DNA sequence: TATCACAATCCCGGTGCCGAGGCCGCTCAATTGGTCGTAGACAGCTCTAGCACCGCTTAAACGCACGTACGCGCTGTCCCCCGCGTTTTAACCGCCAAGGGGATTACTCCCTAGTCTCCAGGCACGTGTCAGATATAGATTGTGATATCCT
DNA sequence: AGGATATCACAATCCATATCTGACACGTGCCTGGAGACTAGGGAGTAATCCCCTTGGCGGTTAAAACGCGGGGGACAGCGCGTACGTGCGTTTAAGCGGTGCTAGAGCTGTCTACGACCAATTGAGCGGCCTCGGCACCGGGATTGTGATA
C-alpha cells in the first residue's frame, strides 16, 4: 500500500521530539540501571524517588548534547549517518575520555 | 542483586534520544557504543553522589546529593532542590 | 518601622540577602551597600528572564510559564545563553533546530 | 516543625509587576529559585575572592559591582550595574 | 621589605629526599609552588562546601578526607588518604 | 618546643597550613586534624609529581628539573593528567606526537 | 600618547606555521591565517578585559602578572608559573 | 639541485617544534597587539614586563591546543590539510563562539 | 625493486657563565599553657518514606522482509600549497634618562559588629477557582504516485 | 522511449470546542527573624615620601619575513555498486499504576564532653641577601641514519 520514502518518517520524528519535553527513557529500566551501578560503591543503598529523576534528567540532557555534536561531526564528513567514529571524535574534542 | 541492566536502555530509546538531538540517520553500531558512554557518565556522577552521602553518615541518596555531584563537574541542574 | 528592601524600591529581601552574606562565610565584615547592590542585580536578572519567558509563553498561546518557556527564552538570547553556559533545565527540551544538510 | 526559606514570593512579585496577567507554574518557580540561588552564590563567591586578593576584609558595594562586571556578559552587566547604583543611591538618600 | 611566603624550601626538602642526586630549577620551583597553592585552594574550598551542606561549622579531618576523595582521581585518592590517616594517627600518639 | 610537622612525621608545614586555613574564610572554626591531613596529601602529591619529573629529566641525561620535565611527567600519567586537566604549564611545550595519517605512507 | 593600529597583522604567517607545527599539523591551507588571527584577537579581548577589570578594581594602572593569572583562572585556564 | 619532496620538511619542522619549548611569536609584535587591544578598555594603561609574558604563554598554549583539535577534525574527513571549516567545527564542539 | 650521494641529526668534548646551592642575621610567626564557651557525638522516639509485591493492562519493543538510497571505492583534474633562493625589513639587545606610579607608615574618621527587643513580614495550611490536558472532529497540508507533454 | 512536470490521492498536523481534573492564586494563624538604638572599635580613606621600574629613544646587527617562481600531490568531482538502514506489520512482553503492608532510616530533643578559640610570652625557623661553584648552553667537529635520484 502506502510507503513513505526513507527520510520523512525520520524528519517527522525529529520535529516531534524536538518539540515535546517528556522523558525518553523508560523510568524503570533506568532506575534499575542506576541501582546496579551504585551497587559497586556502597552495598545496600537507598535512593529517593527524586534522586533517580534528577539522574535521569541529567543523563538525557548529556546524551542529547552529545548527539548534537556527533551530528555536526558527521555532517562535517559529507555524511548524514552517524557512526562511532563521530561519537569518539566529539568526546575527544570536548575533552572527555 | 541485578545483572546486565545496561540492556534496559533499549535501541528505540536511543533512536528517540538521537532524534531529539537532530540526527536523521543512525548507524547500526552506534547503539552499543552509546550505552558505553552512558555507563561511564553515571559511574562518574553516582560515585560522587555516594561520596556526598556516606559523608553525612546517611544511607539514602537524596536529590541534593545528585545535584551537587553534577554541579562539581560543571553540569549544573536546575529544578531539583 | 520600615522594610529595607522597600526603602530602596526593591522587591528582593535586602534583610535576608544581607544575613545570608554574613552567615555564609564570604568575608569577615560586610557593608550595607553590598546587600542592596546584590539584591538589585538579582532582581534585574529575574525580571529579564521572566519577561523573556512570559513573551515566549504568550507566543505559544498559553498563560502559565512552564520550564519549556524558560528554556526557550534562555537559549534564544545571546547574553542569557552566555550566562547559562552549563545549566541543564529540567523538563526543558531543546531548541527546535534541524540542520541544513539533513533537509530534503 | 521544620521550615525552609525560598525566593517564591519575591519572584512572584517581580512577575506580577513585569507581566501582570501571567501565572507561573510550580516547577518554573523552582527553576527560578535555583537560578537565583546560583547567581547569588556566583556573585558572592567572586566578590569574596576579589576582597581577598587586595587583602581587604569587607565586601563593600565596590566588590559586588566588580564581580557583576566580571560575571554577567556585555549588555547585561551594564544595566545591572546601573540598577544597583540607582538602588544604593535611593537608599543612601534615606 | 615585606616577606614572601612560599612553599619553596618544603618542596626542595621533599625532592632531596625522593631523588637525592637531582636538583630543581627556579622556574620549576615556581611551578611546583603554584601547584601546591592551587591544590590547597581546591581541597579547602571543597571542604568548606562540605561543611556548609551538612549545616556544620568545623572543618574536621573528616571533611578533608572527603574532599580529597572527591577531587583526586582514581588511584591517587587511595594513597593520599593512606598518607593522611597515617600522619594523623602518628600525631595523636 | 617541637614543630608539629615533626610530631606528625611530615615535611610540609602543619602550622602554616593551619593558619592559612584559619584566615582564608573557609569555616568559622578549624579542627586540629584538618591541617595535618591536608599537609599530608599536599606532600604526597608533591612527592609524586617530583619523582616522575626527576625520572623524565634523567631520561634526557639532565640532572636538573625544568618546566619541560614537569610537563612531560604530568602528561604521561593518566591520573595526574586528569588532575592537571585544564592547567597550562608555562615553558612546558607539548608532547612529541604525530598522528598516523600524516606520516608518509610508504 | 601613542595610538597603535593594524597590529593583528603583526602575527605573521611563519609564526602561525610554527604554532601549527607544534600542534602537529602537516599541511596548512591558505585561509587559515586570517581565521587564526581572528581567533587570537577574540581570546585576547576576552582575557585582557578581565585583567583590566581586576586592575582598575584595586585602583591601579599597571596590569600585573597576577591580574592576568586571575583573569585566566576565571575562564578555566589555570596557568602555573607566574604566581 | 636537491629538492625534498613536499612533506618531509614539514615533518622535520613538526619534530623540531614539538621538541623545543621556546616562544613562537615575536615578543614585540605580540606586545604591541596586546597594547592595541587594551586601548579599548582603559586609555593610557601600563603593562608589567611579565604580564605580557603571561598573556603570550596563555595565548600560544591556547592556539596550540586549538590546532591539535583542528588537526583531528581534518583527519576525520579523509584529509591532511586543515581548512577554516575545521577550526570552526572544533571551536563549536569545544563550546566557544 | 636494490644502491648511491648529499643534507640534517646526533654525539664528544671543551669553555665559560651563570643560575643553582650554601650560608648569616634577624624577625616574624609558630608553639605552650590556661580558660572558657561551643559545637558536636549520643540515646530514644516518633514518624515518614522507600522497598516489596502483585494484579492488570496496554503501550512499547522486537523480529522479520524488503528495497531504496547512502557510504565507499576507483579514476582524473587542476588548483593550490610546499621548497627554495634573495633581499631587506623589523626584531633583539642594550644603555639610559624621565618620570610616573606603587608601596609604606602614621592618623584619623567613618562605618560595621554585638546585643536586646519587638513587631511585622514570611511560611505552612486549607480552600476553590481557573487553565492545561484530553477527546472528537473538521479542515488545512505536505507527500508520493501517475498520466501527459517535452526532448 | 525516458525525463519533466503539473496534477491527482491520501496520511498527518493543526485549529475549534466541550469537559474535566488538578494545580495554582488567595486568605488565615502563627512564629522568628529583621529593624531600631546604643556602644565599642578597627578598617579604610587621606597624606606624604620615595624608590623602582616602566615608557620612550636610539643605535647597531642580523636573522626572520616577503616575495616570486616552479613542480607535484592532494582535494574535489564524477560515476558505479553493494550493503545496510529505514519502514512497516504482527506478536509478545514488561512498564506503569495503584495499593497495601513493613520496617528501616532520619530528623529532632536533651545531655554531656572534649575541643578549639582567645591571649600573653618565647624562641626557632625561615626569608632576604651575599657569596661560591657545576650544569647547561654553545660552539666546533667527527660519525651516523635517511632521502630522493639511479638503476
Amino acid at each position: 500500500p502506502h510507503r513513505y520514502r526513507p527520510g520523512t518518517v525520520a524528519l517527522r520524528e525529529i520535529r516531534r521530539y524536538q518539540k515535546s519535553t517528556e522523558l525518553l527513557i523508560r523510568k524503570l529500566p533506568f532506575q534499575r540501571l542506576v541501582r546496579e551501578i551504585a551497587q559497586d560503591f556502597k552495598t545496600d543503598l537507598r535512593f529517593q524517588s527524586s534522586a533517580v529523576m534528577a539522574l535521569q534528567e541529567a543523563s538525557e540532557a548529556y546524551l542529547v548534547g552529545l548527539f548534537e555534536d556527533t551530528n555536526l561531526c558527521a555532517i562535517h564528513a559529507k555524511r548524514v549517518t552517524i557512526m562511532p567514529k563521530d561519537i569518539q571524535l566529539a568526546r575527544r574534542i570536548r575533552g572527555e575520555r | 542483586v541485578l545483572r546486565d541492566n545496561i540492556q534496559g536502555i533499549t535501541k528505540p530509546a536511543i533512536r528517540r534520544l538521537a532524534r531529539r538531538g537532530g540526527v536523521k540517520r543512525i548507524s547500526g553500531l552506534i547503539y552499543e557504543e552509546t550505552r558505553g558512554v552512558l555507563k561511564v557518565f553515571l559511574e562518574n556522577v553516582i560515585r560522587d553522589a555516594v561520596t556526598y552521602t556516606e559523608h553525612a553518615k546517611r544511607k539514602t541518596v537524596t536529590a541534593m546529593d545528585v545535584v551537587y555531584a553534577l554541579k562539581r563537574q560543571g553540569r549544573t541542574l536546575y529544578g531539583f532542590g | 518601622k520600615a522594610s529595607r528592601s522597600a526603602k530602596a524600591g526593591l522587591q528582593f529581601p535586602v534583610g535576608r540577602i544581607h544575613r545570608l552574606l554574613r552567615k555564609g562565610n564570604y568575608a569577615v565584615r560586610i557593608g550595607s551597600g553590598s546587600a542592596i547592590y546584590l539584591a538589585a542585580t538579582l532582581e534585574y536578572l529575574c525580571a529579564e528572564v521572566l519577561e523573556l519567558a512570559g513573551n515566549a509563553a504568550r507566543d505559544n498561546k498559553k498563560l502559565r510559564i512552564m520550564p519549556r518557556h524558560i528554556q526557550l527564552a534562555v537559549r534564544n538570547d545571546d547574553e542569557l545563553a552566555k550566562l547559562f553556559e552549563g545549566v541543564t533545565i529540567a523538563d526543558g527540551g531543546v531548541l527546535p533546530n534541524i540542520q541544513s544538510a539533513l533537509l530534503p | 516543625k521544620s521550615r525552609k526559606e525560598s525566593y517564591a514570593i519575591y519572584v512572584y512579585k517581580v512577575l506580577k509587576q513585569v507581566h501582570p496577567d501571567t501565572g507561573i507554574s510550580s516547577k518554573a518557580m523552582s527553576i527560578m529559585n535555583s537560578f537565583v540561588n546560583d547567581v547569588f552564590e556566583r556573585i558572592a563567591g567572586e566578590a569574596s575572592r576579589l576582597a581577598h586578593y587586595n587583602k581587604r576584609s569587607t565586601i563593600t558595594s565596590r566588590e559586588i559591582q566588580t564581580a557583576v562586571r566580571l560575571l554577567l556578559p556585555g549588555e547585561l552587566a551594564k544595566h545591572a550595574v546601573s540598577e544597583g547604583t540607582k538602588a544604593v543611591t535611593k537608599y543612601t538618600s534615606a
